[PDB]
């Protein structure tokens, strides 16, 4: 278990966002979009996402990044596809 | 000294008087027409307002 | 209001009150149906009756 | 005593116990003063409307619990949604405005 | 005193009530109304022929009796 | 790009008055009849209160006729009734119209105490009334001839004036006239006059009302209200099933009464269009037309005429306003307030295993609460085929399911809540444990916070769904993120009990005992003396310790010596983690050392060294209390050997004074007090005996004769470490108890003699019993008034949460010591402890800065303070913070259940309500009804004046009732003349100089005063003091804080004194307005800026100010609200808490502030 979040709070100083962030990235497992960014010990997404703050790999700047450079990625594959969409003209 | 003590039995004595006074203006109602000798004390007095 | 007449003598002159199949001997009609008229005679309930 | 899907009320959705399969835990004004003194915004979101309230969100929710997808969709508790309507029963035009 | 029951059983109460010769009156005056209004009918041609037209689909089976007339005198 | 014409998501909300088209716009179809339903086959009668055809099927995707059953037709009307075929759920949003044959009255524009209609045609109720009921005609568009608009006529005076004047005036009457008047009237014109009118004639009583009226009228002009929707051509139909006629039981039917209400006002108006087409006399037409007004009226509300009473029930039917209405205001989120699923409760038990982490929860209880997480997790790993096989898995109780509930609960905290739930800490997360058995068990170190004893209370139980509230409880709620009380920075996890009877018994020192005097090389090899029998628990030795100093920078530091010490405190050693110093258990160990203990190590090692350290003292304290096998007999309670020595002396005492009284020698009243007084001594005489003897008494031998330490005995380790009992109740057990009172608040001047170890007699049982009955009443009363405090001040605050960071404001109030006539009743360390400070404070020297400006002041800052001689620091508090509509965290201060400075957007407000309200049960002029007069602004009794303004004063005039005192500035204008009544005895010196503010006689002066003479930072330490000296005097520790915020929003407005934007006198918000003249001071006017007067509102006033009228629906009376904000189109835009709760949104705040702060910039821009 995660008895206290107290050194994720010092990762991220307002504590509120810390949940938000924290809940972000818990979905992002949870929904199996994504894999843990360190070692699972049967710990729930909840926890799981706690930790990966703790060890200071997740927060909000690296997740926008994160999802910015995601939106990239599957442009890359419809690059094809919607520009085959030349049929609007 | 002026704090009463009631009971059952007085509560109810209050509630059947309660019920004869309402059978009461019925049976003045009732009198008042009244033939002679053909009604008697059953006709007036009914059960269910008692 | 038939039915309400006679319950009034039947009150008193029974001593107790009419049995259900009482006044229906005393109605012309198939005498089981004092059962359904005297259900959907009855006036709904309030809901707003606190309790 | 414990509930978690019972049955509910006609008149405005809420839970009700109707098989002695008790209804759920009243949670008060207090309780949500509570809720306000800490951060917790969702629990609270939560509380009043998809846990309770919300006739849509509920089943909405019910169904993400087993699918293993824990999210709320959660629309207005159908309480304030009555509001509206006795509101609007009286000459008063209410209206939600924007977007 | 609002009430509605008052400002009625106030408002009435002016009205006075009629003698059993006043009620005579009353209805003889009616009397001449409506026999004007009969008389003034009578003196419509439209009414007339019109009163013939429906007959006439009386008669067709267009129509029947009791759609037209209530009666005559007699 | 286009804006949206469906659903979005919505902010604000309007409200406003309905057109007869706009009502007609949501109506369906119109009802024509009274019926209801069909009285055999139960089906709607179509054009009635529940039909099919206008409102919607009886069941889903079904028509009437039944011709189309599939659920494939849906958007079909059917041919043959009218029904579109759609789930039943639409039969609860459609509504209907009637159209009324004459025009009606809307009961609450009429009734409302500020008759809108009334005030808006300047026109007097009765007669609006008197022409509403045909008694009379009213003038309108009177034309020139004789006659005003608005002059009211009789019979008579109608037909006299019709025949001078047959056109070019008008009269009508009843609702038709009141409607051509509201439609007549240009609001225009009529505001331009006002305006010069106002400005002609000087009078307050003019004036005022006039103010009042002009400003409605603008505003209902602004509003886009046109007047004669006052007046209701078309009625609105709720829809049927939120007034259902559904079966019941037995085949009887229940329906709400306002179908029996609608209807009779249909009834009503169909019989006047009836009488329309008869050509009835006018007096009935009339008749009829009043009874469809109380027909309409009593549908609205009910009870403002004539209070129509519901077919064959007594009780007065319920009506549209009596369902919003209630109490108070509304019933949704009022308590109480919606129930909620996934929740349970039971009765609680102990569980001293516990972790604080975690909780017992019942085996049944977790398997009926989790049950859909079960189902989906059953058929995730595929142990159940689909959900269905699942439900029977959990219902047959298969051995398998219990390992996947370990699953579904392992990381899933639960909310565990009580009963009387006060501050935050009343509901807190733990982690489930699966437990056998029924009860629910909680963590003992918890049962502080909660203020709940094991005499039975119950607790509830809430499951926190999604994964945000999952990592809210865990991240907020979570038993160890709160180890603090926010009310003061003091642990609320302090050992309560049983434990610090066990610390207790352990580091204590008896003289002589096995082992006394050998040394040892650490605790490890202590215990093993202890544990196998060689030494005793408590002896004096020398043990070589290893104690560590953080006093390094980030760095432990570690030294070793020979500590004198006890074997018992050795052991103890053994749990203290690390930079703690050895000299923090080496004493007795407390109760109160022993909470400052846990303090020392949440401020030095951070909060996880503190969790796992608090739960260790409760182990060990539980533990070493069962070995010690303390108990209590009837041996251990001592009485004194001369306590009957002491009754008799003070018994000679009262017979000495008896003869003085039979002698004349004192008078009746003298001798009561007197005999009253030795009884009293006597008792403290008692008292302080059996104390020396019960404390002292143990006598013992260490290699001499004797020696005496404090006693061992049983009784006195309670009341000494501090677990329970307290000097006065012990006083009640062995030493004589009190003299009691009797009932009129006398006090009996024979005392009980006897003691609870000794019998009382007859006589002093009863005497007994009055101090008992107005001890349990007085708390029952008390403990709901103190629930009454919270609900106000909650009220008057809410919505202040914690915005910006920093103001920047030097601004501040000066912190100093209490210093109350003796020594410091409160020191200077702790007022100013963990704020800000204003600015940079000095040594006693200079060039020489201690703390530097804005600093949070931690334990070593306040202690460097100490070092130095300080005495004064002046602290930035919320009641002088800049920032507008909010706080500043900056100016606010550190306080949470963590040390850190306040997050930005926690809810200030809440927790400061909450940490006032929650210890008012202790309180008992003084006590917990003078707090309430305090946050009430009330004004006392017998006032004390102040000096208006500075300069020497004299007295003027003579004795009319006001003897009145003149002042004379000495450079500025005299006019100055207050009119004092001369009979309260003075104390201004008529011939000395006083300034502004000065002591003009004596008694306590209204803060109203304070804060207009004295100024802003006066009256706000005035309250605080004050409200504090309440408190203290009980021992409630409550950090000035929340004192300061209730305050700040006891100031919120204010009354505008110059001009050149804004009203005169309007009071109004020092927010908009020192904005408005902070954006003045630049651009706009070069300064047209208005100067105001800051205001004091007491708490009940304070909170009657919300923008947010959903908010003031709530908690005030919900009639007046609704009108009063419906006439002016008033655009409720959320943006509050109260608000957002009713409408079931994100709180803007905590959690939800990112969400309505990203919200709000996206409003009112691009
Ligand atoms: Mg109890
Ligand atoms: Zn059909
Ligand atoms: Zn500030």
């Amino acid at each position: 278990a995660r008895v206290t979040v107290q050194d994720a709070v010092e990762k991220i100083g307002n504590r509120f966002d810390l949940v938000l962030v924290a809940a972000r990235r818990a979905r992002q497992m949870q929904v199996g979009g994504k894999d843990p960014l360190v070692p699972e010990e049967n710990d729930k997404t909840t926890v799981i996402a706690l930790r990966e703050i703790e060890e200071g790999l997740i927060n909000n700047q690296i997740l926008d990044v994160r999802e910015r450079q995601e939106q990239q990625e599957q442009e890359a594959a419809e690059l094809q596809a919607v520009t085959a969409i030349a049929e609007g003209r | 000294g002026n704090r009463r003590i009631r009971s059952v039995g007085e509560m109810a004595e209050n509630q059947f008087r309660v019920g004869l006074v309402r059978v009461e203006r019925a049976v003045k109602e009732r009198l008042s027409l009244g033939d002679l000798d053909t009604l008697m004390p059953q006709d007036m007095i009914n059960a269910k307002p008692i | 209001n038939k039915l309400n007449r006679i319950s009034r003598q039947m009150l008193q002159e029974m001593g107790r009150e009419p049995t259900p199949e009482e006044l229906a001997e005393r109605m012309l009609m198939p005498e089981d149906k004092i059962r359904k008229v005297l259900k959907i005679a009855k006036e709904p309930i309030s809901m707003e009756t606190p309790i | 005593h414990a509930r978690s899907t019972g049955s509910y009320s006609l008149v405005t959705q809420q839970p009700l116990g109707g098989k002695a399969q008790f209804g759920g835990q009243r949670f008060g004004e207090m309780e949500v003063w509570a809720l306000e003194a800490y951060g917790a915004a969702y629990t609270l979101q939560e509380m009043l409307t998809v846990k309770s309230d919300d006739v849509n969100g509920r089943t909405k929710m019910y169904k993400n619990i087993v699918d293993g997808n824990h999210q709320m969709e959660p629309g207005m508790p159908e309480s304030f949604n009555v509001l509206l309507k006795e509101i609007r029963s009286l000459g008063i035009n209410i209206e939600l405005e924007d977007e | 005193t609002t009430d509605p029951v008052r400002m009625y059983m106030r408002e009435m109460g002016t009205v006075e009530l009629l003698t059993r010769e006043g009620e005579i009156d009353i209805a003889k005056r009616i009397e001449d109304g409506i026999n004007q209004v009969q008389c003034s009918v009578a003196e419509y041609p439209e009414a007339i022929t019109y009163l013939l037209e429906q007959y006439d689909r009386v008669e067709a089976e267009e129509a029947r009796l009791s759609d037209l007339i209530t009666g005559f005198v007699d | 790009l286009k804006a949206q014409t469906k659903t979005e998501e919505f902010d604000a909300i309007k409200i406003a008055l309905a057109s007869p088209d706009m009502i007609r716009s949501w109506s369906f179809g119109e009802v024509k009849k009274p019926e209801t339903i069909n009285y055999r086959t139960f089906k709607p009668e179509r054009d009635g209160l529940f039909c099919a055809r206008i409102f919607g099927p009886v069941k889903d995707y079904e028509c009437l006729c039944g011709k189309y059953k599939r659920l494939k037709h849906r958007g079909v009307i059917c041919e043959k009734c009218g029904v579109e075929v759609t789930q039943t759920k639409v039969r609860r949003e459609r509504m209907g119209h009637i159209e009324l044959a004459s025009p009606t009255a809307h009961i609450w524009f009429l009734k409302s105490l500020p008759s809108r209609i009334g005030l808006l045609l300047d026109m007097p109720l009765r007669d609006i009334e008197r022409v509403l009921y045909f008694e009379s005609y009213v003038v309108i568009e009177g034309g020139m001839t004789n006659l005003e608009r608005q002059q009211i006529l009789t019979e008579e005076q109608y037909l006299d004036a019709l025949e001078e004047f047959g056109d070019e005036f008008d009269a009508k009457m009843g609702a038709e006239a009141i409607q051509a008047l509201l439609k007549s009237m240009d609001l225009e014109q009529e505001c331009e006059q006002l305006r010069e009118e106002l400005n002609e004639t000087n009078s307050e009583t003019k004036r005022k009302k006039l103010t009042k009226r002009i400003k409605l009228l603008e505003a209902f002009v602004q509003s886009g209200n046109k007047p004669e929707w006052m007046i209701l051509t078309v009625l609105p139909v709720l829809p049927p099933d939120l007034r259902p006629l559904v079966p019941l039981d037995g085949g009887r039917f229940a329906t709400s009464d306002l179908n029996d209400l609608y209807r009779r006002v249909i009834n009503r108006n169909n019989r006047l269009k009836r009488l329309l087409d008869l050509a009835a006399p006018d007096i009935i037409v009339r008749n009829e037309k009043r009874m469809l007004q109380e027909a309409v009226d009593a549908l609205l509300d009910n009870g403002r005429r004539g209070r129509a009473i519901t077919g064959s029930n007594k009780r007065p039917l319920k009506s549209l306003a009596d369902m919003i209405k209630g109490k108070q205001g509304r019933f949704r989120q009022n308590l109480l307030g919606k129930r909620v699923d996934y929740s349970g409760r039971s009765v609680i038990t102990v569980g001293p295993y516990l972790r604080l982490h975690q909780c017992g929860l019942p085996k049944k209880m977790a398997l009926e609460l989790f049950k859909p997480f079960i189902y989906g997790k059953l058929e995730l790993r595929g142990l159940a085929t689909t959900i269905k096989a699942a439900k029977k898995m959990v219902e047959r109780e298969e051995a398998v399911v219990w390992d996947i509930l370990d699953e579904v609960i392992r990381e899933h905290p639960v909310l565990l809540n009580r009963a009387p739930t006060l501050h935050r800490l009343g509901i807190q997360a733990f982690e489930p444990v699966l437990i056998e058995g029924k009860a629910i068990q909680l963590h003992p170190l918890v049962c502080a916070a909660y203020n709940a004893d094991f005499d039975g209370d119950q607790m509830a139980v809430h499951v926190p769904l999604t994964l945000e509230a999952q990592l809210e409880a865990r991240a907020l709620m979570m038993s160890t993120n709160n180890i603090l009380s926010p009310a003061n920075g003091e642990p609320i996890i302090v050992p309560s009990q049983d434990v610090v009877l066990g610390l207790y018994y352990m580091t204590r020192d008896c003289v002589n005992a096995k082992g006394e005097g050998m040394v040892l090389t650490g605790p490890k090899e202590a215990e093993r003396l202890y544990r196998s029998g060689l030494a005793s628990l408590h002896a004096r030795v020398k043990v070589r310790i290893t104690e560590y100093e953080k006093d390094a920078n980030g760095e432990l530091v570690a030294k070793t010596s020979l500590k004198d010490t006890t074997v018992g405190r050795a052991i103890l050693w053994m749990i203290v983690p690390k930079g703690l110093p050895y000299s923090i258990v080496n004493q007795a160990l407390g109760k109160k050392a022993i909470s400052k203990m846990l303090n020392t190590c949440y401020r030095i090692l951070g909060l996880k060294p503190t969790v796992i350290f608090a739960d260790q003292i409760m182990y060990t304290g539980f533990a070493y209390a069962a070995r010690s096998g303390a108990s209590v007999g009837i041996d251990d309670m001592v009485i004194p050997e001369k306590k009957h020595e002491i009754i008799s002396e003070a018994e000679a005492e009262v017979a000495e004074i008896q003869e003085q009284f039979q002698s004349g020698l004192v008078t009746a009243g003298e001798r009561y007090n007197k005999v009253i007084d030795i009884w009293a001594a006597a008792n403290d005489r008692v008292s302080k005996a059996m104390m020396d003897n019960l404390q002292t008494e143990t006598v013992i031998n260490r290699d001499g004769q004797e020696e005496k330490q404090v006693s061992f005995n049983s009784i006195y380790m309670m009341a000494d470490s501090g677990a329970r009992g307290s000097a006065a109740q012990i006083r009640q057990l062995a030493g004589m108890r009190g003299l009691m009172a009797k009932p009129d608040g006398s006090i009996i001047e024979t005392p009980i003699t006897a003691n609870f170890r000794e019998g009382l007699n007859v006589l002093q049982y009863f005497i007994s019993t009055h101090g008992a009955r107005k001890g349990l009443a007085d708390t029952a009363l008390k403990t709901a008034n103190s629930g009454y405090l919270t609900r106000r001040l909650v009220d008057v605050a809410q919505d202040l949460v914690v915005t910006e960071d920093d103001c920047g404001t030097h601004e501040g109030i000066m912190m100093t010591p209490v210093i109350e006539g003796g020594d410091v009743k409160e020191p200077l360390r702790d007022r100013v402890l963990g704020r800000v400070t204003a600015e940079d404070v000095l040594k006693p020297g200079t060039a020489d800065i201690l703390v530097p400006r804005n600093t949070l002041l931690h334990e070593q800052w306040c202690d460097l303070l100490e070092e130095n001689s300080v005495d004064a620091v002046k602290v930035r508090s919320v009641v002088s913070c800049d920032t507008d509509f909010g706080v500043c965290a900056h100016c606010y201060g550190r306080d949470l259940a963590r040390g850190h400075i306040i997050n930005k957007g926690e809810a200030i407000g809440v927790i400061a309500a909450q940490s006032i309200g929650e210890p008012g049960t202790q309180l008992t002029t003084g006590g917990l009804p003078r707090v309430a007069d305090l946050f009430e602004a009330r004004r006392p009794k017998e006032p004390a004046i102040l000096a208006e303004i500075s300069g020497i004063v004299s007295f003027g005039k003579e004795t009319k009732g006001k003897r009145r005192l003149v002042i004379t500035p000495v450079d500025g204008s005299d006019p100055y003349e207050e009119m004092i009544p001369k009979w309260r005895q003075l104390n201004v010196f008529e011939g000395e100089r006083v300034e502004r503010g000065d002591v003009i006689s004596d008694g306590p002066e209204a803060p109203h005063d304070i804060l207009r003479l004295r100024g802003v930072h006066a009256v706000t330490r005035y309250i605080v003091n004050e409200v504090q000296d309440v408190y203290r005097l009980q021992g409630v520790k409550i950090n000035d804080k929340h004192i300061e915020v209730i305050v700040r929003q006891m100031l919120r407005k204010a009354t505008i004194v110059n001009a050149g934007s804004s009203d005169f006198l309007e009071g109004e918000q020092v927010e908009y307005s020192r904005v408005k003249i902070a954006n003045r001071e630049l651009e706009a006017n070069g300064k047209v800026g208005a100067t105001y007067s800051r205001d004091l509102l007491g708490i009940t006033k304070a909170s009657l100010a919300t923008e947010s009228f959903i908010s003031a629906a709530s908690f005030q009376e919900t009639t007046r609200v609704l009108t009063e904000a419906a006439v002016a189109g008033k655009r409720d835009e959320l943006r509050g808490l109260k608000e957002n709760v009713i409408v079931g949104r994100l709180i803007p705040a905590g959690t939800g502030y990112a969400y309505h702060q990203d919200r709000m910039r996206r409003r009112a821009a691009g």
